[PDB]
Order: structure tokens, then C-alpha cells, then sequence
RNA sequence: AUGCGCGCUAGGUCUCUGGGUCUCCUGGGGGCCGAAGCUAACGCGUUAAGCGCGCCGCCUGGGGAGUACGGCCGCAAGGC
RNA sequence: GGAGGAAGAAGCCCUUCGGGGUGUAAACUCCUGAACCCGGGACGAAACCCCCGACGAGGGGACUGACGGUACCGGGGUAAUAGCGCCGGCCAACUCCGUGCCAGCAGCCGCGGUAAUACGGAGGGCGCGAGCGUUACCCGGAUUCACUGGGCGUAAAGGGCGUGUAGGCGGCCUGGGGCGUCCCAUGUGAAAGACCACGGCUCAACCGUGGGGGAGCGUGGGAUACGCUCAGGCUAGACG
């Protein structure tokens, strides 16, 4: 249980209209889905409880804007019932909370599938918040920027403090917004390999980038001549650290020697 | 502004026609830890209206606590019906050793270094009363010197 | 009192009463069985209780509880004693301990096994 | 026998983040990033409001995994401490850094404190150009520490102090990375460190 | 169900018994309401159960029990 | 043993049958090497005794180690013991299954007759750790023998009253004594133990050097405010 303005506060950060469809994860009691059935135009829930799911049937009976799908939310074809609920709306966004442990993977399935959405809006943590919109030059600077960057444009709107939770949390929360652009920031020959790279670049941050490229990758170590050359003849220095590049510096790299 | 605890919550019972009726009880301290502490007992029906109306009184019947740093200006022994409180002031870094209504009522006055002590009934709710009412009879060197010389 | 009453006849003291005079002021005690049987708790309770009757090495004859899920005491049964009382029985103030002498640590113990006995349980 | 076995479970029964794995507790795989909740089977269901006895045990407790001492050995040093002249709480948290694992840790020599205390007692370390194999040594202020000449060529020792090279050490402590060396300057203050405990808990949990 | 002596701390009212410059003033007793104060409360409150000083007697959870043994007193019951 | 190590391997338990807990623990990669094997190898031991001295103070000469081929050094070296109590409140830490006032638990309150976070087992979790629990004894909490620091109308506690012995206590104004009282100097208060500082065993326990502190008592010298005593005066207590 939040504050009952907080949820306010974010559901005006997701600028949603009388004419917008929503999509959102893991209601619960269903404080957030009240507060947007209101605003909202259609509200899509996926939700697998059986036991806070009668609260949530009560919750939700005074509108016809929302409702629930007992469907896991990983195990979905998400580009059907994108299709199949929302023939009507003008623009799609998706304002959800999720659970902990099971907050990256949602994320990343979401992006990766390329939905026809505008953004997303999700509390998630304040460190993994922080994460995921950093510049290139920063200290948490990392895998998951690279991730996210590349789907979208990411930034924090703003932070909630670990005190306005009634269970008082270990952690801190934050709120970040996703505008989806249309299409890539940078072409990619292989998506996959550019995605073993971004794993591989960042694996141990103190080394330098050129002993990471040649160490992890699967097999870096049969062909190590060839990384330094083709490092070299991209203008990257070998003896600098991963952490500095940016998107476009390690896109050429991908490029690379495919 | 100001922060909140709870001293303790008791459930009391009346008979009436074939029946017991119960009535909830709270003592709340509340305070800033700045030099300034209030405390409050409100009696409800239920047991959140107990709390609103104890932390209701608590913020009117408020003292100021001349602070220096961070202990008592001077020991006081205050008797309250059958309880009685001692109070010693402590050098930095000692912190607070209280039983729970003591410690809960300093805490919140910003006090960090006392010894205190229980004695006779240790009723909390005496207990609470005999700690407010040490706490607003403490002077300092200036109060002392103003009303002596003048 | 006045100052002068107590100069005159002083503060008496408070002097302890052992709650095992059996032991005399030993940890524990060696002695042997008599009567091996059961006994029945106050009102409040109801069950069976296991009461040995034991001659110590000391010129006294006790009751003491046993403790467990089962015994293995005849009425020959060396035994060692220990201080303990048990509230419900009216006239127990010791207990025995399992597997020291004669009586053995119940078996299959799992939690508890400092007490009653019970050597490590080895499982592959 | 110190505490041996799973790590980042304290990380998480302690709520705060106690750097006690090195540089994995940097990367989104702390366990602090993930599953953030108190370890076990009921490690999600509401939590009842936390006892003051509960509290001051708890802030001990996070204290003393941080250094990774034992209870006896923790009394015994704030019994020390609580005799001397001063603010008990400074003169406590000034000892506990004393220690020669401590040092050896916060040089950069290891990056966590359990690898700290296996280089200190394999002999890697060195004070005074004098060989020392004590984790619970007290270094005083004007100690030299430095890395023995026989363990200057080991790749554990130069990757560890390679990631040392152009970062600041702690006010208190001075550092020659050629050398391989540093120097014990002072005791540190109380603001000079900013582990997430609050001393004045522990105090009142010991002065029961 | 309140040990004795002395000192201090607002008053009002009834009554017994003395003395004066006689409608009042000043002593010594017996009660009732009540300042401050004390008490866990009931209540006490210049006749203190308030503030103090001096001296004596007594208490250390209930029952067993004012019981058992011993001693002293008494003709006995019995008492300490 | 250390570092790295999955949105999370099996087994076991729970489940709303969607997964979540054990859990970076593990499995694996790299790394350091308790034990063990070779070669050295102690401090503790310089005197007694002789050599010129003087038979002295001075200077030279050897002999002597149970501990022990131990501690400790120099190389080579393998991941190489974890247990115990508790989880209803006091008091830190919750869920299934077995039994149904039975078997039991219990330090107090009490728990057990179909839900029981309190018995037994399992999973999980707290606390300590080569130790962990139990019993016996002492102090504390106990201001529960109350000097510091309690009380006696109704909770235990005012003698059934008077006279009075010993004892305890005692008005104000000057003096003498200086017994109590206070102060100064000095002797003692052994050594070890306690405190502080420094130092030697790789640190600490342990030990060493130094510095004080110390209730009390003896001796010598000072003060007279209070208690005491010896002198004198007063009327406010008391007596006539
Ligand atoms: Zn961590």
C-alpha cells in the first residue's frame, strides 16, 4: 500500500488520455488500476494470484474500461492481445509495479518484442532505475544502459523515498519513464551478436575493454591477432576501459570482424 | 514535523445488561527530537481513534526541554503517586539507558546521554506522568542566576 | 527505625533455603531405584507420569521424574539424579538423566539430543 | 573459527548493503539488486513492527559482519574500548579499523576483507619489513605495510593494486602503488569512514 | 484499628468550662466543613494521617500457627 | 579456503500447480597453500675453575643443555574437521505432516480433547562457534533488612495503660581546655593483584620496567565554626 497521491503523481508522469489503452502488470489489491480506469480509456491486467484475485473482481466492478486476463505475463503472446483488445485507441502505454526479483526479465522481453507502444512507465528500483538511464561517461555505467538505450529513450521523472511505504521496505523506489523511438539508433548486421559483445565488453570493469574481448568471448582465444587489428583499424584503444565508449563506439566494434 | 510511538495500547471492559463493552486506551509520546516532547492517553471505542485522539492531546500539552549537550543540565528524583523516576545527566557518548517508557519519552526530547531509574510502582501510564513531570521541572545556570540575582 | 535502634540491634539477614537438599550441594547424584511407576498431575492437568523412586548415595529417599518418550528402568536400575522440579506433580523436585548409567537416551531423537541422550544418528 | 559460507544472505537479513564479496557486489548481481527481502520462506510476508531489543541486536549484527570478528573477540574489544578515555563510540569503530585485515583491505591490497585476512595469514604481508601473520594485529599510527618481496610477483597481488591506480585512499591512510606500500598515518574520525551503522545502538545493546 | 514531647503552617461554624476594657477580645477541652499540603484510594487536614527534630515498640508473602519443643509465671483454666 | 560464477542445475520442503525457498550455497574456471616431505637450527650459559696479577680492582683461557634436533628459519607442497541450543510472551527468529487432555513440553504464565507458530518429525530461520547446552553454588535485578535507600488508620506492622533505672538526645550570652572534628608534614600501609604509561614473546592471553593512588593507624605542629568538658550570667523550656 502507497500514499494515495503518489499514484497520482505517476499516472500524470504517464500523460495518459482519455483515449489511451493501458496495460498493466501484476495489479494486486489494484490501488494503481483504479487510479487509471478514471483517466484511462481500457485497462488490460495480467495477474495470477487466486487468492488477492476476489479483491481485486470487487475492486474493479464499478468500471467497463478494465479487465483481467489470468495469463502469465512472460508466457504471452503480447503482440495478440495488443491487437485483439485495442482496435478502438489512438496510442498504447503500459504502467505497471513489479515484483522484485522478476523486474528485468518483464522489461526486457517488452523491448525486445518490439510492441507497438509509446512507452513504458514502471517504479522498478531506484538502483536499477539509475542503471538504466545513465550517460556513458558515468560510474554505474554498464550492460543494462546499452539494453535499454537501445530500444528506447530513458530517464528517471522522479524518486520516492523508502519512508511512504506502510511495510517499511529495505530499499529505496524511483519512477522511469521509456519513450520508444521508431526504429533502432544504430543498424546492426546480427542482433544476437551484438548482444553477446555488449555481455562480453562489460563482464570484469577494472580491466581493461581489449583483455574482456579477448578472454570472454567464447572464442576470443583462437583468434586474438585478429580482435587488436580490427580494434586498431576502428581508431579504440586497446588499453582503455569499456566503461567510456559509447553506444556508437561499440556499435562499429559489433560491425567489426562478424 | 513531529515524529510518533506508541507507549503502549490496553483494552479495558465495562459490564452492562448481559455484556462487556471495550473501550481501547493509548499513550502516545510524540516529539522532534529538538528539545521538545508531548505526551497524550486517549480512550476510544476503537483502537485507530484511540490513536488519533491520544496524538490529538499529546500536541497541546507540550514542554520544552533545556537541552545542553545532548543530556539533563542536572540529576532530579521525582515522585508521581507510588513511582518514582531518578535522572542523571551523562558525559558524550554514553547513550540512553532507560526501560522502555523512559527511553521512548528521552529519545524524542533529543536526548542522548542519561541514566535513569525506576522505583517503587512501575506502572507505565505513572511511570510516563512522573518522566513528563521530571522533565518540566529541569533549570539551567542562566534560569538559576535570573531568578537569584535578578 | 532510629539511627539509634539501629546501632543497638542492627538488620537481620536473609538466609537461603536449598530447594534440593538431597543433593547436598552436589550437581548430580548416584543412586538406585525401588519403585518404578506412574502417577497422576493436578487438577488442571491430566496424564501419566513416569516417577521413579530412587535411594541416592546420601541417606535419603526421593521421587524423581522421567523424562522422554521411554524408559528401560527395573526396579534394580542404577540411575543418576539431577536437580529439576516438576510443577504439576505435588511432591517431585528431581529429574533423571538418559543414557548415563542404566537408563538409556530415548530413541530416534532428532532436535534435541544434548539432553536424553542420543548419540549423532549417522545417514549416508 | 570464523564465519564460513553464504555471503550476500547477510547482505540481505541486514537490509543494507555489506560489501563483503568484493567487486560482485558491484555488479547487478549483489543480491541486493535482485530479491532485495530478508532470506527464507518468509521472506515476502509482512513484518511485524521490529522490538527495541530487536533493533539493537540487529545493528550489532550488521556491524560485526562488516569486519567479520567473532562475538568473544567483539566484546572483548568493546570492553577495551569502553575503559579508555573519550567517546566510546569513536574509540570503538577507531579500534576495529585497526585491525591488519581491516588495512590490508582498505589499501586496495584485497578487495573484500575475507581475502584481506587469507593474504595476512599466509604471510603475503609484511610490517616494518617484518613478516606478520596475525589478522587481529593492531597497527598503530606510523606503521609501515607493505607486500612481501617473495609475493611481489604474483598475478593475484599486481591485478588487485592495478585496479588501485588512480583512485583516492581513505584520508587516514597514505599509499605508494610502485612501492607496493603504505603507510598507518592516524586514527580515523568518525566521519571519516560512513559505515551505515549508527554506534550509539550498539552501545545501549552491550550496556544490558 | 492512629506511641510520647516540642516548634511552624488560611479560615468558618456548634458546644463545655475560665478571664477581661463586653457583642467583642483573649486561654484550655469536645465535634463538624474546609487553604496549602499529604494519601494507592477512602480520606486526614492547628485535636494532622502536612512540614521537621528527639526517644521507644513492631513488619519482611499466604497457610501450617499464635501450633510443636524449651524456659518463666499460675492451684487450675491458661498467659508471655 | 579466496575470487569469479544463472533471473536460478538437480534433490528436499511449501504451493494458489503460475513458482519460491534453501541459493553464488552448489557444479565448474583461476588462485593462495593448515597438515606433510627435505636442509639447517637456537636464546636460555657465564661464573665456580686455571693463566700474570697481591693472596685484590682490573684483563685473557677453555668446560657445561633435561627441555630438544623442540620452537624457529630456507625450499617443495594437497582444498584439506562443524557442531550445539532455540524459534507462544518474557526473548532474536514460521510453515507443513503425525497424535487428540494420550504420548508429551514446562523457568513463570500455561500448551495438549481435530487446528497446535508451545508435543514428535521435516523444511526453513535465529544465537554462538571447537564449542554449545543442563544441574549445583555466589552477587545482581531485590529500594525484597531500606546507612546511601522502605515502612506501621483500613494491605504485615503502635506495646492494654502509668511511674521510672541504665542508655540515647537537649534552650542562649561570654570565656578557659582542644577529647570528638578539620588541616599540614612525616613513618607505615611488604611482594604479587587493581589503574596508567612504555616495552618483550610474529599479536593477544602472559610477562617485565617505571609512576602513582590507597581505607586505616603512630609521631610532630596548627584552627575553634559545631559536638564535649570546666567556669561564670539570662529567662523564652520546666517547676513553685
Ligand atoms: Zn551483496
Amino acid at each position: 500500500l502507497i500514499d494515495t497521491n503518489i499514484l497520482n503523481r505517476i499516472v500524470d508522469h504517464a500523460e495518459v488520455t482519455e483515449k489511451t489503452g493501458v496495460i498493466e502488470i501484476g495489479p494486486g489489491i489494484g490501488a494503481l488500476t483504479e487510479q487509471l480506469a478514471k483517466r484511462a480509456k481500457k485497462v488490460v491486467a495480467f495477474e495470477i494470484d487466486q487468492r488477492l484475485l476476489p479483491i481485486l473482481k470487487d475492486t474493479l466492478s464499478p468500471y467497463e474500461n478494465v479487465t483481467v486476463i489470468h495469463q502469465d505475463v512472460l508466457k504471452a503472446d503480447v503482440k495478440s492481445v495488443i491487437e485483439e483488445q485495442f482496435q478502438d485507441c489512438d496510442e498504447i502505454m503500459v504502467v505497471a509495479n513489479l515484483p522484485y526479483y522478476v523486474t528485468t526479465p518483464i522489461i526486457m522481453k517488452l523491448l525486445e518484442e518490439h510492441l507497438p507502444l509509446k512507452g513504458i512507465v514502471v517504479m522498478l528500483q531506484k538502483e536499477v532505475a539509475e542503471r538504466m538511464a545513465a550517460d556513458p561517461s558515468s560510474k554505474e555505467y554498464g550492460s543494462l544502459s546499452i539494453a535499454v538505450q537501445f530500444y528506447t529513450e530513458a530517464k528517471t521523472v522522479m524518486i520516492v523515498p523508502k519512508t511512504v511505504f506502510v511495510p517499511q521496505p529495505n530499499v529505496d523506489s524511483a519512477v522511469i519513464r521509456l519513450i520508444l523511438r521508431d526504429g533502432p539508433a544504430v543498424d546492426v548486421e546480427n542482433e544476437s551478436f551484438f548482444f553477446q559483445l555488449i555481455k562480453a565488453s562489460f563482464a570484469q570493469r577494472r580491466k581493461t575493454l581489449l583483455n574482456n574481448l579477448v578472454n570472454n568471448l567464447p572464442e576470443g582465444k583462437a583468434q586474438k591477432s585478429t580482435i587488436e587489428q580490427v580494434l586498431e583499424e576502428t581508431n579504440i584503444d586497446g588499453k582503455r576501459r569499456g566503461e567510456s565508449l559509447s553506444i556508437e563506439e561499440f556499435a562499429a566494434l559489433s560491425n567489426g570482424l562478424y | 514535523d513531529f515524529e510518533e510511538k506508541m507507549i503502549l495500547i490496553r483494552r479495558t471492559a465495562r459490564m452492562q445488561a448481559g455484556g462487556r463493552r471495550f473501550r481501547f486506551g493509548a499513550l502516545v509520546v510524540v516529539g522532534d527530537r529538538q528539545g521538545r516532547v508531548g505526551l497524550g492517553f486517549g480512550k476510544a471505542p476503537e483502537v485507530p481513534l484511540a490513536v488519533q485522539k491520544a496524538g490529538y492531546y499529546a500536541r497541546r500539552n507540550m514542554v520544552e526541554v533545556p537541552l545542553q549537550n545532548g543530556t539533563i543540565p542536572h540529576e532530579i528524583e521525582v515522585e508521581f503517586g507510588a513511582s518514582k523516576i531518578v535522572l542523571k545527566p551523562a558525559a558524550p557518548g554514553t547513550g540512553v539507558i532507560a526501560g522502555a517508557v523512559p527511553r521512548a519519552i528521552l529519545e524524542l526530547a533529543g536526548v542522548t546521554d542519561i541514566l535513569t531509574k525506576e522505583l517503587g510502582s512501575r506502572n507505565p501510564i505513572n511511570i510516563a506522568y512522573a518522566t513528563m513531570e521530571a522533565l518540566r521541572q529541569l533549570r539551567t545556570k542562566a534560569d538559576v542566576e535570573r531568578l537569584r540575582k535578578g | 527505625p532510629t539511627i539509634n535502634q539501629l546501632v543497638r540491634k542492627g538488620r537481620e539477614k536473609v538466609r537461603k533455603k536449598s530447594k534440593v537438599p538431597a543433593l547436598k550441594g552436589a550437581p548430580f547424584r548416584r543412586g538406585v531405584c525401588t519403585v518404578v511407576r506412574t502417577v497422576t498431575p493436578k487438577k488442571p492437568n491430566s496424564a501419566l507420569r513416569k516417577v521413579a523412586k530412587v535411594r541416592l548415595t546420601s541417606g535419603y529417599e526421593v521421587t524423581a521424574y522421567i523424562p522422554g518418550e521411554g524408559h528401560n528402568l527395573q526396579e534394580h536400575s542404577v540411575v543418576l539424579i539431577r536437580g529439576g522440579r516438576v510443577k504439576d506433580l505435588p511432591g517431585v523436585r528431581y529429574h533423571i538423566v538418559r543414557g548415563v548409567y542404566d537408563a538409556a537416551g530415548v530413541k530416534d531423537r532428532k532436535k534435541s539430543r544434548s539432553k536424553y541422550g542420543t548419540k549423532k544418528p549417522k545417514e549416508a | 573459527g570464523r564465519y564460513i559460507g553464504p555471503v550476500c544472505r547477510l547482505c540481505r537479513r541486514e537490509g543494507v548493503k555489506l560489501y563483503l564479496k568484493g567487486e560482485r557486489c558491484y555488479s547487478p548481481k549483489c543480491a541486493m539488486e535482485r530479491r532485495p527481502y530478508p532470506p527464507g520462506q518468509h521472506g515476502q510476508k509482512r513484518a511485524r513492527r521490529p522490538s527495541d531489543y530487536a533493533v539493537r541486536l540487529r545493528e550489532k549484527q550488521k556491524l560485526r559482519r562488516i569486519y567479520g570478528i567473532s562475538e568473544r573477540q567483539f566484546r572483548n574489544l568493546f570492553e577495551e574500548a569502553s575503559k579508555k578515555k573519550g567517546v566510546t563510540g569513536s574509540v570503538f569503530l577507531g579500534l576495529l579499523e585497526s585491525r591488519l585485515d581491516n588495512v590490508v583491505y582498505r589499501l586496495g591490497f584485497a578487495v573484500s576483507r575475507r581475502q584481506a585476512r587469507q593474504l595476512v595469514r599466509h604471510g603475503h604481508i609484511t610490517v616494518n619489513g617484518r613478516r606478520v601473520d596475525l589478522p587481529s594485529y593492531r597497527v598503530r599510527p606510523g606503521d609501515e605495510i607493505a607486500v612481501a618481496e617473495k609475493s611481489r610477483n604474483l598475478e593475484l597481488i599486481r591485478q588487485n593494486l592495478e585496479a588501485m591506480k588512480g583512485r583516492k585512499v581513505g584520508p587516514w591512510l597514505s599509499l605508494d602503488v610502485e612501492g607496493m606500500k603504505g603507510k598507518f598515518l592516524r586514527l580515523p574520525d568518525r566521519e571519516d569512514l560512513a559505515l551505515p551503522v549508527n554506534e550509539q545502538l550498539v552501545i545501549e545493546f552491550y550496556s544490558r
